[PDB]
RNA sequence: CUGCACGCGCGCUACACUGACUGGCUCAGCGUGUGCCUACCCUACGCCGGCAGGCGCGGGUAACCCGUUGAACCCCAUUCGU
């Protein structure tokens, strides 16, 4: 409560606000393209995304 | 040009304490006085307007003389300040370049300060550990037995 | 002035690795040169005998005609 | 008469205290002027200020009451010289005097947040 | 406003048909549903469910 | 009015954007306009790496995910009331087209 | 082996200007274990020879300097 | 004949050009000359003095190649390799207040002028006397 | 989570003279670049400073600007000598 400091550390620049698209971890994000994904998150719709592989 | 050699060669020359090699040549002998680097030692010689190629033992106590006096005090001979080692010190607000064992009385007294008002950097000095911040659970093993 | 002899030329290319290199020969009077500069004068300096090496097995004489001129990419 | 042998930086603490924050800077080192360089916020203020709430209300030849305090950022300022102040480690508050020296250095150097190691034997590791 | 580069745009689309294939298979599971087929213009869009039992949408 | 006008498309795929270069081409040529032709800027291959696996245990293995992207480009003159019949010539889910303002 | 003869003694001096000129392959690396002499006074030497006219001059190279005799026949 | 530069051995032609420069002392030296360092990927001061006017000579060659090289440019193609020591090695840009120095000092000697956009080019007082002492180092090179 | 009487595992430098310095001199490719939310991007140029950097002024959402990506090793000339 009391929101002169609630969430009053600044979630700015660093690794604690960056944060994952899909449901919401902090970890092994892809900011690449601004995509914001974790690693785990990207593989499942890999093809959905359109990045094909070499074959 | 130096054909045979001269009759007088200083073969250790003797400055403030230490005996700097005669055999060195200029630049890269009074590097032994402990507290004339190797780039120190280059602005004091092209102050002081004398040969880079010769050696130590080869030039008079007038030509030394010279070159003493100009690292002796270094800030009246048109030298920078972020260029000497006491640069703003802070038990007297001077700048000098030092020399000698007046540089290890610098050194040591700057350690019983920070170990006097304990500060951390102190405590790391009174004990036998690495003081800027690194690990010690893997390296420099040797440091004790 | 384009009046003796005009476009007696061809352009020939030759690669190894990334460096491409292509030569505009002309018809002209023994005039040899890479970028501006002469096969002499060329930087590796050791290897001297392998850049003006076909000048030196074919031969100065043969090839008196001709006006090489390379660029380098 | 009533002397001791000190000097600083030139400067003596008899006109430190008279002088201002901004040629502060003009003593202190790189570090600490970029601090003072930039915003001393609302919370430096609210300990200097408990700070100067201390020194009004000391006893004759006296110390002031110790100000337990939870930052560890501060510079050691000359407002506070001679002052009684304690200082968060990790667990407890540690009892810190101010003093002439260290006043380029921080309030963290003087309550140490490792306890120092002490021993060691190898019991079913070092193989 | 002002315009992003060409390699965001197609990561753009490609995880907003993404988004989308995703909450329809939440929400018409129980369809038979199979997928999506999106078509972007400069007017009405065009998205079509290919849902077999295409009543119970 | 009179125009200066670029017609710009590029996709993933590659064989949809032959098709559609090659219609525009016609489309000008059957009201016999004037083209220059399909300009081949590179293409721009995107090669995100990712690990391959949940969590840290593997024998160390990555997998190297790829996308290329095809660019074509073609200018033209005509006034730019027909900009409608240069859209609405294809309607093609996958390509993306854009024409360059016409102020010349 | 420790920094022996910097700046000439007259003992081999004349050591020097009697026979240097007469061997065969005349090189740094070569009077330096011949006489006692920790490098870079030789190539002073070396070249003061070269300024008279004694030794000739071959390699000509940073860090591989070559000379020889004189040519008697 | 007619005799450019580029036909010149150019490792020595600015050997030329420092002691051109060295006997017509109408250049700049700036005060600071032997407290430079230059560069700071390298640790020692040169070995040579006047290294002012053979940096002078330098940078005459690689501007009359690439007309518009700024001060930053001068940077990239002096700038060599910086040891770290227990680091691996890494490319480092040259020095910025020598370069901007020394081309105010061929600013002053007016061999170098200003451009459009971005840059400097030489001025045809600056082309014609290097390419005459091209020919005279090459023709004393023949001798 | 970085605490160090100690043990082990990937890896970086060096132990030189086939090199270290100093100064010349030179030739690459892959690729990324200002944000719906998210506010911090690559930077050329110019003028200040021995150096990190500071200042105004401009391009670039890109085969457009950085960028003919003047990369290193190496080449060569001096200094250094077990
Ligand atoms: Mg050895």
């Amino acid at each position: 409560g009391h929101q002169q400091l609630y969430w009053s550390h600044p979630r700015k620049f660093g690794q604690g606000s960056r944060s994952c698209r899909v449901c919401s971890n902090r970890h092994g994000l892809i900011r690449k393209y601004g995509l914001n994904m974790c690693r785990q998150c990207f593989r499942q719709y890999a093809k959905d995304i359109g990045f094909i592989k070499l074959d | 040009m130096s054909l045979v050699i001269p009759e007088k060669f200083q073969h250790i020359l003797r400055v403030l304490n230490t005996n700097i090699d005669g055999r060195r040549k200029i630049a890269f002998a009074i590097t032994a006085i402990k507290g004339v680097g190797r780039r120190y030692a280059h602005v004091v010689l092209r102050k002081a307007d004398i040969d880079l190629t010769k050696r130590a033992g080869e030039l008079t106590e007038d030509e030394v003389e010279r070159v003493i006096t100009i690292m002796q005090n270094p800030r009246q001979y048109k030298i920078p300040d972020w260029f000497l080692n006491r640069q703003k010190d802070v038990k007297d607000g001077k700048y000098s370049q030092v020399l000698a064992n007046g540089l290890d009385n610098k050194l040591r007294e700057d350690l019983e300060r920070l170990k006097k008002i304990r500060a951390h950097r102190g405590l790391r000095h009174f004990w036998g550990l690495r003081v800027r911040g690194q690990h010690t659970k893997t390296t420099g093993r040797r440091g004790r037995t | 002035m384009p009046s003796k002899g005009p476009l007696q030329s061809v352009q020939v290319f030759g690669r190894k690795k990334t460096a491409t290199a292509v030569a505009h020969c002309k018809r002209g009077n023994g005039l040899i040169k890479v970028n501006g500069r002469p096969l002499e004068m060329i930087e590796p300096r050791t290897l001297q005998y392998k850049l003006l090496e076909p000048v030196l097995l074919l031969g100065k004489e043969r090839f008196a005609g001709v006006d090489i001129r390379v660029r380098v990419k | 008469r009533t002397f001791r042998k000190f000097t600083y930086r030139g400067v003596d603490l008899d006109q430190l205290l008279d002088m201002s924050y901004e040629q502060l800077m003009q003593l202190y080192s790189a570090r600490q002027r970029r601090r003072l360089n930039r915003g001393l916020r609302r919370k430096q203020h609210s300990l200097l200020k408990r700070l100067r709430k201390a020194k009004k209300e000391a006893p004759p030849m006296e110390k002031p009451e110790v100000v337990k305090t939870h930052l560890r950022d501060m510079i050691i300022l000359p407002e506070m010289v001679g002052s009684m102040v304690g200082v968060y480690n990790g667990k407890t508050f540690n009892q810190v005097e101010i003093k002439p020296e260290m006043i380029g250095h921080y309030l963290g150097e003087f309550s140490i947040t490792y306890k120092p190691v002490k021993h060691g034997r190898p019991g079913i590791g070092a193989t | 406003a002002v315009q992003i580069s060409k390699k965001r745009k197609f990561v753009a689309d490609g995880i907003f048909k993404a988004e989308l294939n995703e909450f329809l298979t939440r929400e018409l599971a129980e369809d038979g549903y199979s997928g999506v087929e999106v078509r972007v213009t400069p007017t009405r869009t065009e998205i079509i469910i290919l849902a077999t039992r295409t009543q119970n949408v | 009015a009179i125009h200066r006008i670029r017609i710009t498309l590029t996709s993933r795929n590659v064989k949809s954007l032959e098709k559609v270069c090659a219609d525009l081409i016609r489309g000008a040529k059957e009201k016999n306009l004037k083209v220059k032709g399909p300009v081949r800027m590179p293409t721009k291959t995107l090669r995100i790496t990712t690990r391959k696996t949940p969590c840290g245990e593997g024998s160390k293995t990555w997998d190297r995910f790829q996308m290329r992207i095809h660019k074509r480009l073609i200018d033209l003159h005509s006034p730019s009331e027909i900009v409608k019949q240069i859209t609405s010539i294809s309607i093609e889910p996958g390509v993306e087209v854009e024409v360059t303002i016409a102020d010349a | 082996k420790l920094n022996n003869l910097v700046l000439f003694d007259k003992a081999t001096y004349d050591k020097l200007c009697k026979e240097v000129p007469n061997y065969k392959l005349i090189t740094p690396a070569v009077v330096s274990e011949r006489l006692k002499i920790r490098g870079s006074l030789a190539r002073a030497a070396l070249q003061e020879l070269l300024s008279k006219g004694l030794i000739k001059l071959v390699s000509k190279h940073r860090a591989q300097v070559i000379y020889t005799r004189n040519t008697k026949g | 004949p007619g005799v450019t530069v580029k036909d010149v051995n150019q490792q020595e032609f600015v050997r030329a050009l420092a002691a051109f420069l060295k006997k017509s002392g109408k250049l700049k030296v700036p005060e600071w000359v032997d407290t430079v360092k230059l560069a700071k990927h390298k640790e020692l001061a040169p070995y040579d003095e006047n290294w002012f006017y053979t940096r002078a000579a330098s940078t005459a060659r690689h501007l009359y190649l690439r007309g518009g090289a700024g001060v930053g440019s001068m940077t990239k193609i002096y700038g060599g390799r910086q040891r770290n020591g227990v680091m691996p090695s890494h490319f480092s840009r040259g020095s910025k207040s020598v370069a901007r120095r020394v081309l105010q000092a061929l600013e002053g000697l007016k061999m170098v002028e200003k451009d459009q956009d971005g840059g400097r080019k030489l001025t045809p007082q600056g082309q014609r006397d290097l390419d005459r002492i091209a020919g005279q180092v090459a023709a004393a090179n023949k001798k």
